[PDB]
């Protein structure tokens, strides 16, 4: 309790509309809605209305790496990388300025086509929930279309379900045959045992 | 707490005010804003031509930034981001008026700000090689010479992490598309059909490569039992015969000595 | 116990094997034997208070009973000898004490007789 | 086809059994 | 099939007709035959032992000891025709 949301709740004079952006801006509850439906649980109403820094870095980079299937930190490691086989002047600059590029790249695909260091390492309201309208735009512009692609999917399914149950066949008839072995292995022990067993004591009346 | 550089050092103000001109005047600097660069400006600086460089090289390193109405009030804020490892050593009162006696500690900023510029670029066409470069990781290692499940399980999802980017490139695109009003996607959509063909091919060679398996395995597995039972055949034939054996020369030596006893015990005159 | 490892303990099936035919080795009589070499046998007598008989030959054609359980050190013999030669045979057993010299002197009195 | 060494193993067994079971005196 | 209908039972089996009392029982008897023979024999034995003639099997002959010295020509047991023949050398031979 104790945090006042209420008193930011006051959106007087919001009737009339104005919105430069393609994408639609969505309010706060909805847009967190959208983003938890997304899975980035990580997306809370009120993280995002006071938004701070190493939060929306996070957040960012879990999107980012989301929607396009890349590893944020690999790609800072590629960044620093040398040819060969007083640097530390620049490598907190270099990297905190390659995660704003990748941001930057991003954004410019689903129209945003100012991202900058502020959004990251000072982050405002407003152009945060701004920037998270135009995630959820994409979103569900993906889900919608993504009947288009069920076909690839069901394929994919199917050949990667040939794989498998072709592999639980060979672990079977491998794991079977391990039971015939010891079975055996477990009877001979048994008979080899009596043997020794025989010649011990015929030893004792022999010699 | 202080700036290491020797800022005072006119040789050293001498070399940075080249390597600042330098990169100025090659990436076209006095071209893309009126404003002409020279030593001599670097020399003693104007005010507004200071803040011309500044916002200059700072759009090159942050394109998308929105500058205020009044550089003046943000450039501690932009060096403070930016982790400038020398922002003790600069007071936010002389940013109003750099011209003056601390231009020293501005001059040696702008020159960081161009060593950034110089090697931020080499990193970010390292990042663009290393997208390419992952763009085909898992073609590269599914296509590798395939290895037994016990040591290759996580297959599948390298697999479904190849399909994944190929609908990722398709949504990528329309999604442009959609946003400039267009609707047809058969141009990505054909792109994705070719690319989901490799997929298709690949995996197929495991079906086939683990199907041969399968069916060899069967092969191996009916010549291992039979060489087993064998072996049994082997330990049942000899452990029966080493048996009846020992049995033979037990009867035959009890006979033996109950025939010398009666010998000893036979006292008939006759 | 690996059956893989069956030959390890087939060679000593072999050996213990070849183990039994050593010991059960046919143990020779001993006593068939030296009655078939001297035709001489050691039966108890006739009259067992006279204990022992000795029996030469393959057939019944000489023997001679010892007692030293009383006064009568000689018993019968299936030849007849005269009483001579029974008090010599008598001392040979007494004042001699000697087996050999008993059974080579008995034997050529009853085989010659 | 002649796989009846299983028998002539098998013969073995019972002929060990039977001098196991076998009682030495017998009368009617 | 050139297969074991059921090999595990049938190595069961071997060990379960493996009689290891019977053949122990049968060494108890050979060995109390064996102490029946010694004890049974040794009075034979050593009269036949006073007389001088030692035994070697070990070795394939007969010793005669009736004449005070371990000089006396031993006898082969084979090839000979014991007709009169074994028993005449070693009842002349003899004091």
């Amino acid at each position: 309790a104790s945090i006042f949301k209420d008193l930011e709740a006051l959106s007087f004079q919001s009737n009339a509309s104005r919105n430069q952006d393609v994408f639609p801006i969505l309010d706060l509850q909805e847009l967190v809605i959208c983003l938890q439906s997304c899975d980035f649980a990580l997306a809370t109403q009120e993280n995002i209305s006071r938004p701070t820094s190493d939060y929306m870095v996070t957040l960012y980079k879990q999107i980012i790496e989301n929607f396009m299937g890349i590893s944020v930190e690999s790609l800072l490691n590629s960044s620093n990388q040398e040819t060969g086989d007083n640097e530390n002047i620049y490598l907190d600059t270099l990297n905190v300025l390659v995660l704003n590029k990748i941001c930057f790249k991003f954004f410019e695909n689903i129209g945003v086509q100012d991202f900058n260091m502020t959004d990251l390492y000072k982050p405002e309201a407003q152009r945060t929930q701004r920037l998270l309208s135009a995630v959820v735009n994409y979103a569900r512009f993906r889900e919608e279309r993504m009947f288009d692609c069920n076909s690839f999917i069901l394929q994919m399914e199917s050949l990667l379900g040939q794989i498998n149950k072709l592999n639980d066949e060979i672990k079977q008839l491998q794991k079977d045959f391990e039971v015939e072995v010891k079975e055996i292995e477990i009877e001979y022990s048994l008979l080899s045992g009596h043997i020794n067993k025989y010649m011990n004591e015929m030893l004792e009346y022999m010699q | 707490a202080r700036d290491p550089r020797p800022l005072r050092d006119k040789n050293f103000q001498s070399a940075i005010q080249e390597e600042i001109y330098d990169y100025l005047k090659k990436n076209k600097f006095d071209i893309e804003t009126n404003h002409p660069i020279s030593i001599k400006f670097l020399k003693q600086p104007t005010q507004k031509g200071f803040i011309i460089i500044f916002k200059w090289l700072y759009l090159r390193l942050d394109p998308g930034y929105g500058f205020t109405k009044s550089i003046e009030n943000e450039i501690y804020q932009i060096l403070k981001n930016l982790r400038y490892p020398f922002l003790e050593s600069i007071n936010k009162s002389q940013i109003s008026a750099v011209g003056g006696s601390n231009w020293h500690k501005f001059l040696g900023m702008l020159h960081w700000m161009v060593r950034t510029n110089i090697k931020l670029d080499m990193c970010l066409n390292k990042v663009d090689r290393s997208l390419i470069n992952q763009n085909t990781q898992e073609i590269t290692i599914l296509s590798q010479p395939l290895k037994t499940l016990d040591e290759q399980d996580q297959r599948q999802e390298r697999y479904e992490l190849m399909v994944e980017k190929l609908l990722i490139d398709y949504f990528t695109e329309s999604y442009k598309s959609f946003l400039k009003l267009e609707d047809n996607y058969e141009p990505s959509m054909q792109e994705l059909k070719l690319g989901f063909e490799k997929f298709v091919h690949i995996i197929n060679t495991d079906v086939t490569s683990t199907e041969l398996k399968l069916e060899e395995l069967k092969v191996d597995l009916n010549r291992k039992r039979y060489k087993l039972h064998q072996q049994v055949i082997h330990v049942i034939d000899i452990t029966s015969k080493f048996k009846i054996n020992i049995q033979s020369s037990l009867e035959n030596s009890e006979n033996e000595l109950g025939n010398v006893i009666e010998e000893l015990r036979n006292l008939e005159f006759e | 116990a690996s059956i893989d490892a069956f030959s390890d303990l087939e060679r000593r099936m072999d050996g213990f094997q070849k183990d039994v035919a050593q010991v059960l080795a046919r143990q020779q009589n001993h006593v068939a034997l030296y009655e078939r070499l001297l035709q001489l046998r050691v039966l108890p007598g006739a009259s067992d208070v006279h204990d022992v008989r000795f029996v030469f030959g393959d057939d019944s054609r000489c023997w001679i009973e010892v007692a030293m359980h009383g006064d009568h050190v000689i018993g019968n013999s299936h030849p007849a000898l005269d009483p001579k030669s029974r008090a010599t045979l008598e001392h040979v057993l007494t004042v001699q004490g000697d087996l050999a010299a008993f059974l080579v002197v008995a034997r050529d009195m009853l085989l010659a007789s | 086809r002649a796989a009846a060494v299983t028998s002539t193993l098998k013969a073995r067994i019972e002929k060990m059994k039977a001098k196991s079971r076998r009682e030495g005196t017998t009368r009617t | 099939d050139n297969l074991l209908d059921n090999p595990v039972e049938f190595l069961k089996e071997v060990r379960e007709s493996f009689d290891i009392q019977q053949d122990v029982d049968a060494m108890k008897r050979i060995r109390h035959d064996l102490d029946v023979i010694k004890e049974e024999s040794e009075a034979r034995l050593k009269l036949y032992r006073s007389l001088g003639v030692i035994l070697d099997l070990e070795n394939d002959q007969v010793l005669i000891n009736r004449k005070n010295d371990g000089n006396i020509d031993i006898l082969p047991l084979d090839n000979n025709l014991s007709d009169f023949y074994k028993t005449k050398y070693i009842w002349e031979r003899l004091g």
